[PDB]
């Protein structure tokens, strides 16, 4: 029962940016986190309830509003490189004992960057199983591949035939830069499914990978010649061989 | 809020040359924070006791300032305090 | 009757800058000091520890450490919380009394909340922040069974164990001495009557009139001062067994 | 004033670890144990107060000693799930008055145990790309130069029947790339298959 929209969120340097937080319970006692990867979590603001608004163990030049018990809207005047971050909200209330615990918010991923031309979708294609590893294994490997995204923001499914599957999927825990010099640079991302070597050989099954793009949305500027790299899928697949 | 009432006596009859002692009783007064003095020939006498800050019913604060002396004559003594509720220090003379 | 009556003074500046000084009464003697420079409650009397044991009274000693700072720093969360400005005061008055309990607690010398029964309760002409500020002291489960506790156990056990430990002290009888003198003039006059260094504190002077305040020495006994515009000045008191001390003009 | 040990350890699928948590908070009240997945938020798996000594949530067990001020986290039979970061955090109010110190949390890495290991390089065509697959854990694939990109181990569960495997993925835009050059940098196991 606590809500944090958008999930992903690009924005170009130099911009305002509001970060949305939700409760559907009555809890006064609210917070917001930053936490950058792989690291601590930093308070940088918290509520008493509606009209408090204090400074927390960090000195952000973020801005917060409690107009609304249910609302904790997070503000940056103007966003630089610098705030790139995972930012979570959360709150105190009496739960299942006598005790206050804490509830944290899924969570939200802000890239800002130095121009929006820089934002790519992705490109994706499906690579099929090898004949060694069939006539060894009895098992046939399929990897999808997702190149030339900016930013970071992907989230990637295999498709058995239509039904999204779980088993025998591997995906990576990071994305992986292209170009690791520049300071920004596109990226790639490779997942793996693995099924039966008789599975594989039935031709009436079909194999498609999916990819879940978060870019850029209907109130940004665009001035290019190509299409707006808005937040789209992209697919690439494969059928079953002899 | 509250303004001080002083009120200056002594523990014996003061007889001229025999030992007594000296007392200042400020009281009802609020907030806490105030200054006393005991005054001797109009300097103040830098070796007082006091007692413990404490309150009566009604949450006003009270304080007892005293100190051993000897009655003269000549001798005049009296007791200073400046509480925020004053324009200026108000000062009570002890009547012999 | 002897209630025990314990005082709190917790005074604020700024953020940065705050005392808390305590005392304890039984009756009119005073049994106990606490000051901001001590990590320790001081006893007066060779009586004032009364039927406890070292490790029972040490317990508590570790009670009140452990609650003068976590006070302190409750009152300048609330400070934030609540928008209040400094400087700030607060008082508080806790106790009992052999034959009932109490805690009451006041912001700028008035009365806002107080403990009654199992919890904490607003006082009848009190503000509406106030509300904030019971709401959440009423969270702190282990806080408020530790005040009943306190009170309704720890307190009446206390009280006794001094009563029969101090009842020299309690039951003792001083004398006063007496005389007259003449203040300054309204032809009018003014007689004034002195009646000082007696124990017990309850008294009775009248001019047979302007009773004055019983005013406190520094060794336990009290002082009076009754005055009259313009005769026989006529004193009672325990100590005088019906025999009463009159000073003529 | 909230320490936790170790900063990070890694552990093979089906055995048992301990987590610790340290604190010099006081006064005390109660103390939270959270776990964190990669890119989610935090999840409550048990809180504890100082006059209990034990709380079990599912296959997690938590202990309190209050005396020694340290509280013990017991992951019973782990699996690759049990894959995050661990927290734990200490408040020192029994109520929303209080100050919450959080630990710097503990990653937790769960490697399968791979019992029967069959290392090969094969190489899958376009719909070219080498892949590095059927290793142990006790193998470790390092990156690489621009032009050449090699990807982590990572692991995939085939449970309808039963079995697990680590994977790594290279590729190039070079037009003269191959599966015999491609995991040069990695120490590869000397019965690797071409
Ligand atoms: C008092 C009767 C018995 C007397 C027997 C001894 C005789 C000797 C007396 C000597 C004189 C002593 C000096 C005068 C004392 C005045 C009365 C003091 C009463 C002290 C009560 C002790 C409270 C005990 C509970 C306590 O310490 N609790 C603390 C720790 O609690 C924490 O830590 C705990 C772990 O220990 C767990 C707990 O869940 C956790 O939250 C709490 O943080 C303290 C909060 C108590 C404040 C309530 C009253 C004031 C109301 C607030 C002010 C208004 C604010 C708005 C305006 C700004
Ligand atoms: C707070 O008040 C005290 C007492 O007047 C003073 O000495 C101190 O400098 C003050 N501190 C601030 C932050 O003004
Ligand atoms: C009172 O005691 C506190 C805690 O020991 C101390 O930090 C503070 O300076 C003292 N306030 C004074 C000296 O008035
Ligand atoms: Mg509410």
């Amino acid at each position: 029962d606590i809500y944090q929209t958008p999930r992903y969120l690009v924005i170009g340097t130099g911009k305002k940016i509001t970060l949305e937080c939700s409760q559907t319970m009555g809890h006064d006692k609210m917070y917001w986190y930053q936490q950058d990867p792989g690291m601590e979590l930093h308070l940088i603001h918290y509520s008493y309830g509606v009209n408090s608004t204090e400074k927390g163990d960090l000195s952000s030049e973020s801005t917060v509003s409690r107009i609304r018990t249910e609302h904790f809207p997070l503000t940056l005047e103007s966003a630089r490189p610098s705030h790139t971050s995972q930012y979570l909200c959360a709150s105190s209330g009496l739960r299942d004992r006598g005790l206050y615990e804490q509830y944290f918010g899924p969570g939200t991923r802000l890239t800002v960057t130095e121009d929006l031309k820089n934002v790519f979708p992705p490109e994706v294609a499906v690579f099929e199983p090898s004949e060694a590893e069939i006539s060894h294994t009895q098992k046939a490997t399929l990897v999808c591949l997702a190149t030339g995204f900016y930013p970071d923001h992907v989230e990637l499914s295999w498709w058995v035939n239509g039904k999204e599957v779980h088993s025998g999927v591997c995906t990576d825990p990071q994305p992986l830069k292209e170009q690791p010099a520049l300071n920004d640079s596109r990226y790639a991302l490779s997942s793996r499914l693995r099924v039966s070597a008789t599975f594989w050989q039935n031709p009436r099954n079909h194999f498609r990978c999916q990819v879940q793009f978060y870019g850029l949305s209907e109130n940004d500027e665009w001035t290019q010649d190509r299409a707006k790299p808005v937040t789209q899928i992209v697919s690439a697949e494969a059928w079953g061989r002899a | 809020q509250r303004t001080p009432k002083i009120q200056v006596y002594s523990r014996h009859p003061a007889e001229n040359g025999k030992s007594n002692f000296l007392n200042c009783y400020v009281s009802g007064f609020h907030p806490s924070d105030i200054e006393v003095d005991l005054l001797k020939n109009g300097e103040r006498i830098e070796k007082v006791e006091h007692s413990d800050l404490s309150f009566s019913k009604d949450w006003s604060f009270y304080l007892l300032y005293y100190t051993e002396f000897t009655p003269t004559e000549k001798d005049e003594y009296a007791c200073r305090v400046n509480h925020v509720t004053l324009s200026q220090p108000k000062i009570v003379k002890w009547d012999r | 009757l002897f209630p025990l009556r314990c005082l709190q003074i917790s005074s604020f500046a700024n953020s940065s800058w705050t005392r808390t000084d305590g005392l304890a009464w039984l009756g009119e003697l005073q049994t106990h000091s606490w000051s901001n420079d001590s990590d320790t409650v001081r006893s007066l009397k060779p009586w004032s520890q009364g039927t406890f044991s070292d490790q029972q009274w040490e317990t508590l000693q570790h009670i009140f450490r452990v609650y003068r700072s976590s006070f302190t720093r409750d009152v300048k969360e609330f400070a934030k919380m609540l928008r209040l400005s400094y400087p700030l005061e607060l008082q508080v008055s806790a106790g009992c009394e052999v034959h009932n309990n109490f805690f009451h607690v006041a912001f700028q010398g008035k009365d806002i909340l107080s403990f009654q029964g199992t919890s904490w309760e607003p006082t009848q002409e009190a503000p509406l922040w106030v509300n904030l500020a019971i709401q959440v002291l009423n969270q702190d489960k282990w806080t408020r069974e530790t005040v009943q506790w306190l009170l309704n156990g720890t307190c009446p056990q206390f009280v006794s164990g001094l009563l029969e430990s101090g009842k020299s002290e309690l039951k003792k009888q001083v004398k006063p001495k007496a005389w007259l003198s003449r203040g300054p003039s309204p032809g009018r006059l003014l007689l004034v009557c002195h009646v000082s260094g007696f124990y017990p504190k309850p008294v009775w002077v009248k001019w047979m009139t302007q009773p004055g305040d019983i005013l406190p020495n520094a060794d336990e006994t009290w002082y009076l001062r009754a005055t009259l515009d313009v005769l026989s000045c006529r004193v009672k008191h325990s100590s005088l067994e019906g025999q009463d001390i009159v000073l003529y003009w | 004033q909230v320490e936790q040990s170790p900063q990070s350890l890694i552990i093979l699928e089906g055995k048992n670890c301990t987590l610790q948590c340290n604190y010099t908070v006081s006064p005390f009240s109660n103390l939270r144990w959270y776990k964190q997945d990669t890119g989610r938020g935090p999840v409550s798996l048990t809180i504890m107060t100082f006059s209990e000594n034990t709380k079990s949530n599912g296959r997690y067990t938590a202990t309190l000693d209050a005396d020694t001020k340290q509280s013990s986290l017991h992951i019973t039979a782990s699996q690759l799930s049990d894959s995050a970061s661990y927290i734990c955090v200490v408040s020192d109010r029994g109520s929303t008055l209080g100050r919450l110190y959080f630990g710097r949390g503990t990653q937790l890495t769960v490697w399968p145990d791979i019992q029967n290991p069959d290392p090969a390089v094969y190489q899958l065509r376009d719909s070219s790309v080498c892949l590095f697959t059927d290793f142990d854990s006790q193998t470790n694939v390092s990156q690489s130069d621009s032009d050449v990109y090699i990807t982590d181990k990572c692991v995939l569960d085939m449970r309808s029947m039963d079995f697990k495997s680590n994977s790594a993925v290279a590729w190039s835009n070079k037009s003269d790339f191959a599966c015999a050059n491609a995991f040069n940098n990695s120490i590869i196991p000397e019965d690797t298959f071409f």
